[PDB]
């Protein structure tokens, strides 16, 4: 009734994708071999919107693996959740885009794609009333952000009226894994912007910063990092699947938090994260969750919301607690923190609830703001793109495979813009 | 013979419906499944299957499943119809422009069919009571379009609307100013009579007199359920004098604008509270005048009274009324309009409250619900128009209305009608 | 009978209410299991490389 | 045929086999209140002179 | 004393009378084995041979073998006569002049001899029903020569032909448009009354009232089953106003070329639905006339009525019926020809419904089967001329029919009879 596609590109994508899996199969009770081994009635009750049918009482995903590389899907397959896919979706091809962004584009992505949307035609033409997409990438990659703008703006035009979710890992001021970061990143934006309606911003220095303050981790292996990423993607699409008291779906949070169509970048968080230094002497109340939604640790990105202004704020709650008790706590926020939110907005936070928690956790919730603090983040961009310019230093195999050097300063110009704006409105 | 017809549109609507059905049962005596265990009062709400089904007079319609099939799954899937319950696919989402204009228009056909069946049923047919909130789009959209075939077929029945009304500081949606000022343009013309309730006096009224902590969304309309279970005692039950739907829509409104009164239930207490006090008539009638017990957070020693009407249940006696109604108009606070002397009217009926299982409300012997149009009502508009204005400056969430069909004229065409109804009330609230 | 239908309704909402609670009840001790062999898998593979 | 009904009763668990078998409805027992055989019941208001 | 002759021909026309055939043994208590355990009600349809077994009167005529070797094969073996069921050895294979021409001559010799046979068991004959489908070769090439040897031999006995319409959109053959013309060359010449069904009504029937979502062709032949034992139901009963085969001749037919009404039943409803409902006489009459149960693919908004028989069965009396159809002519959206200003006629009946065991269909005390004739037929039959014209410019699948006998003079002469047929409802449309 309400259906959503699933697309992992890259290899950022494809291990967070595959975590992703993991996560909501114990939710909804589905064993490593497919078959149903559930515990109540309701978690069967909703179960069309992730998963399509299979012969048996079996149920398989409703995800498209793709990849330029096929040594990285040989591992998702022989992992713990790898034998749940069709072997269909697999699509691979074999010469690697190398970290360039115009081979995933131009010259290696473009005879890939053709295969790509026939899997996602018969798997979207399949629902009875599709509501969206999902697809998982990163901002710093050649294979992640090359053929990851291109899948949406061909099923843009091949699905106007729908809804995008992208959960896109932006690169970091200060970790810097790769040399041509500040390149692809400029280059994928300039195609989000105009063709995404819900794009999630995700930090790796912040997911580091928050399994050390917070969590306390002593290894923090990439393992865990896609277990904080991927409780995220459960607690937005929680309404769709289980019953709840003051309930709110994708297009719902489509509405609320973008005033104007070019701001869709949201920072999201997690709210009952706990070390167990302090885990079994915690007190679990709504006012202690709220104080662990707005600290600026626990969200996900390197931007301080305090160097800026919030638009609009959401939280998704997961449990059974008192909706008064939620809202003055909500309200408070507001009233008491008065700088911090703008003001030509009245009630700039947004609550809901539903009635089904995760599971292990007597009550959680879900942390999405809209900040002007994010520009920051485009800035730093925007500057080590301007000092690499100048020289026109890593450009010249780019300009080799078609691109022409006007494409460089179009995508600059549109990515001032969006700073512009940020500030404009502050 | 004569009955009504319960329309439960959007989610803040169906809630309280199943807050309400659940309270109609336990007063004619009627099991979950339908069936009486092993008299015409039930014949206003239900309508009798020859082998003994009671079937609720009832249509519970939403965009979205997720709503209503809780209920074919639920405790009462034995008790409604399979065709009342009317669902969609995907919900308007807070979009006027969808649950009016291409989302509210697939389901049209069903749901007004469904009115036809059930009213050629009737043999005498006094109203309706459709339940909704301002603030939803599916709450405002698709309600618009409803009530605009409703007045048409039905040229003079009644339309008692049921709405709730958005809170100052309580409120959950960002684009909720922008809705119910659209919501407004069907109930000046389209309504009858449209009551008003927010949830932020009904979170103090919990917290003050039941002294609940942590009060939640079941709690607030099992309240909500009293009063429109007290509005229609009086058609179930024989009383003393007895109030029609039509009786008191003259009563209550003065001008063909002026038409939201203010619900107010007494005594709101609990358990451990009335075993001790002494409740009379006397005492309950003041205890709905005062400026602590009215459930829309407003205050009304600012504006002047314009009507009232307060209905009684239980073991009353008019004598007793009589000289409640006579110390009000000798206080000096509760002020009126000059030219209105003639501001109340009296309802007496001989059937008590009734308890719910698991609810938090007392067992006491009379209770008295008081409707009360007000100019209360004016400082409770002029901080609206001022929500929407202010994101109206720099056009925002608008892209968002424009796309799916609605004009950007339509805006400042419910503005500018904002605009006359907030000046009927001083109008009208100067003394000649 | 307005007590006994009362009886009866806060009888069944006991039921469903019981059901739940024992339903999500049952979640926490896996969890705590799970990490005391997380530990004690980390005890053994450290002395194991040593 | 005795391990097509072990398919079938492995894949009786699914929202199509529930909502649509072939050539009938659903199950109307549920609706129903238990213990009544339903084709010899009578449905409707009978007219009694 | 009064007796009919049913021929079922074709494949649509045969397998119709599977679940026509198994009714009637339900009714009057005859086993399939053609025994009756331990009475004139079933003298139309079943003769009793004077050993005990009970045979029906009824030829089974197919050019194909597969469809009737099933019937000689199950468990009715011992019901029909080894002589009545006749077979070919090749099918028209959707050509009108393979039944018409050049292999419907060679056993036609056969099929009215058992006709001839048939009627001098009969003291009293009182019509036809032959069965069959416009679109295919056989139901078209093969009833059209049938219909004017029976025309020749018994002069003033009525022909009621039960004919499936080829629906607007969905279809499963190619050359329909072609083959359905050709059968109105001569119906509108030889035959009195032509009722008409298609197969996309009955299959939004199925899908909303019975909550089928995967229908057969068992679901639809059990539904068609129905309307024609209750239009001959007045034969076998008893009742309070019968009427005879002859009877709705004239009620029915105003003018010679308009004689083709549309039959609807009711309540087509399921079993679960028909427990919560209050089925009275006063709702299943208005469950006729709403456009959503046709049982052909027509708005009749558009057009006007003619002339309208309900056929009542059950526990019905004579007060409800009429007090309930001057509601109808009081509603504004029914609309009648001025030149007919009464076109109702009403048959009433003393036996309830029966259902056979395994199907869907509820037990109801009383059910009504509605035959309107209306001119809302003119834009079911304005589509199908245009399917005509767009594969005759091209000259498309014509030379199949000429290499059998069919010459290419005759596509012409039938499509102007179609010209003037749908000009007919244009002049007996405007009011004067
Ligand atoms: N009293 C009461 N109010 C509710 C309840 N649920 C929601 N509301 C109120 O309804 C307002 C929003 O309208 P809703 O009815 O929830 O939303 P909607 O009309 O269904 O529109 P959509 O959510 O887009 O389908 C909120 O501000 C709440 O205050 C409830 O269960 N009881
Ligand atoms: N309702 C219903 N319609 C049928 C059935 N069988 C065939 N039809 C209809 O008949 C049309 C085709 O014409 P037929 O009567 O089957 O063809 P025919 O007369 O048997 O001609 P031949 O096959 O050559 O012998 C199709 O479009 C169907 O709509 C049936 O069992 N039930
Ligand atoms: N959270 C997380 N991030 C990862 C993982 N593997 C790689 N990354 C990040 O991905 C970035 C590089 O992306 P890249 O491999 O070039 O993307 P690709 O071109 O699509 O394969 C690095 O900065 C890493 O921080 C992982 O398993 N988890
Ligand atoms: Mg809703
Ligand atoms: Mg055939």
């Amino acid at each position: 009734m309400r259906e959503i596609v699933h697309l992992q590109a890259g290899q950022c994508g494809n291990q967070i994708g595959a975590k992703f899996w993991e996560v909501i199969s114990d939710e909804h009770g589905i064993d490593p071999t497919g078959t149903y081994h559930g515990d109540s009635d309701l978690q069967l009750e909703r179960i069309n919107v992730y998963y399509n049918e299979a012969t048996g009482g079996k149920y398989v995903p409703r995800a498209v693996l793709v990849d330029l590389e096929p040594g990285t899907m040989d591992s998702v397959r022989s992992g713990p959740f790898g034998q749940i896919f069709r072997p269909d979706n697999f699509v691979f091809g074999q010469s690697g885009a190398g970290n360039n962004w115009a081979k995933g584009h131009y010259t290696e992505g473009a005879e890939l794609v053709d295969s790509v949307l026939d899997v996602v035609r018969k798997e979207a033409e399949s629902c009875d009333c599709l509501q969206g997409f999902q697809l998982t990438h990163s901002l710093g990659g050649g294979t992640g952000s090359g053929m990851g703008t291109l899948l949406i703006s061909k099923i843009r035009e091949e699905y106007p009226d729908r809804i995008m979710n992208t959960f896109s890992v932006v690169p970091s001021p200060k970790v810097s894994d790769t040399v041509v970061e500040p390149y692809n990143a400029t280059l994928s934006v300039h195609q989000l912007v105009e063709n995404t309606d819900e794009t999630y911003c995700i930090d790796n220095e912040a997911l580091y910063d928050i399994c050390f303050r917070t969590l306390k981790l002593t290894t923090p292996t990439y393992g865990d990092l896609n277990h904080l990423v991927s409780a995220t993607m459960s607690g937005v699409t929680t309404c769709l699947r289980f019953p709840g008291q003051l309930n709110a779906d994708l297009r719902k949070l489509a509405v609320n938090m973008v005033p104007f169509p070019r701001l869709h970048f949201f920072m999201p968080g997690f709210a009952p994260l706990t070390s167990r230094g302090s885990q079994q002497y915690r007190a679990l109340t709504v006012p202690e969750l709220t104080q662990q939604m707005f600290d600026a640790k626990n969200m996900m990105a390197a931007c301080d919301p305090r160097h800026g202004r919030y638009l609009t704020v959401a939280a998704v709650f997961r449990g059974r607690m008192s909706m008064k008790e939620v809202d003055e706590q909500m309200l408070n926020v507001q009233n008491k923190n008065s700088s911090y939110f703008v003001e030509w907005i009245p009630n700039n936070v947004k609550t809901a609830v539903c009635d089904i928690p995760p599971r292990g956790l007597k009550m959680s919730a879900t942390f999405i703001g809209n900040s002007t603090a994010i520009q920051e983040l485009f800035k730093r961009i925007s500057e080590q793109f301007t000092a690499m310019f100048r020289r026109k230093a890593f450009l010249h195999w780019y300009t080799g495979e078609g691109m022409d050097e006007m494409e460089f300063t179009e995508a600059e110009s549109n990515m001032n813009d969006l700073v512009s704006e940020y500030q404009q409105y502050q | 013979m004569r009955e009504c017809i319960s329309i439960h549109v959007g989610q803040a609507g169906v809630q309280i419906g199943n807050a309400c059905w659940e309270l109609y049962c336990l007063e004619h005596g009627i099991q979950p499944d339908g069936q009486m265990p092993s008299d015409d009062s039930f014949n206003t709400f239900f309508s009798e299957t020859g082998a003994g089904k009671h079937v609720p007079r009832a249509v519970f319609v939403d965009l979205e499943p997720t709503v209503i099939d809780e209920v074919r799954t639920g405790t009462y899937r034995q008790l409604f119809h399979p065709e009342q319950l009317i669902t969609g696919k995907e919900d308007a989402a807070n979009n006027y422009a969808r649950g009016h204009y291409t989302i509210g228009k697939e389901i049209i056909d069903l749901v007004l069919d469904r009115i036809r069946k059930l009213a050629d049923q009737c043999t005498g047919l006094q109203g309706f009571l459709v339940f909704h909130s301002f603030g939803g789009g599916t709450g405002s959209g698709f309600t618009s379009l409803l009530m605009e075939r409703l007045s048409v077929d039905y040229g003079k029945k009644s339309k008692l609307e049921f709405s709730i009304y958005p809170a100052p500081q309580v409120s959950t949606a960002v684009v909720e100013p922008y809705n119910s000022i659209l919501t407004t343009h069907t109930t000046l013309e389209h309504s009858d009579c449209a009551f008003m309730v927010d949830n932020e006096a009904i979170y103090d009224i919990c917290r003050r007199n039941l002294d609940i902590e942590r009060p939640t969304y079941t709690n607030l309309n099992r309240l909500i359920g009293q009063i429109v279970s007290s509005i229609t005692a009086s058609l179930r039950f024989d009383g003393a004098l007895n109030v029609d739907l039509t009786e008191f829509q003259t009563n209550l409104v003065p001008y063909p604008r002026i038409h939201f009164p203010l619900a107010t239930y007494a005594p709101v207490i609990s358990a451990e509270k009335a075993y001790h006090e002494q409740l009379s008539v006397a005492e309950i009638t003041n205890a709905c005048f005062e400026p602590a017990n009215q459930m829309v957070k407003c205050d009304p020693r600012h504006g002047k009274y314009m009507a009232c009407c307060l209905l009684y249940r239980g073991d009353v006696v008019p004598k007793d009324v009589n000289a409640a109604i006579a110390t009000i108009k000798t206080k000096r606070t509760i002020q009126f309009v000059d030219w209105c002397p003639t501001g109340f009217k009296v309802g007496i009926n001989y059937q008590p409250p009734t308890v719910v299982p698991g609810g938090d409300l007392a067992k006491v012997q009379r209770a008295v619900c008081m409707l009360s149009n007000t100019t209360a009502i004016a400082e409770a508009w002029a901080r609206l128009d001022h929500k929407f204005d202010l994101m109206y400056a720099k056009r925002a969430f608008v892209h968002w209305y424009v796309g799916e069909g609605m004009e950007e004229g339509e805006f400042s065409e419910a503005r500018e009608d904002m605009a006359a109804l907030e000046k009927d009330y001083e109008e009208v609230g100067v003394d000649s | 009978l307005q007590n006994a239908l009362t009886q009866k309704l806060e009888e069944m909402l006991r039921q469903r209410e019981d059901l739940e609670q024992v339903r999500q009840e049952l979640y926490q001790e896996e969890q705590a299991e799970i990490y005391k062999s997380k530990l004690k898998e980390e005890a053994e593979k450290k002395l194991r490389k040593q | 045929t005795f391990q097509q009904k072990i398919k079938d009763k492995k894949e009786s668990i699914y929202l199509s086999n529930r909502r649509a078998p072939l050539g009938k409805s659903h199950d109307q027992a549920p609706g129903l209140p238990k213990g009544m055989d339903t084709t010899n019941t009578t449905f409707g208001t009978a007219v009694i002179k």
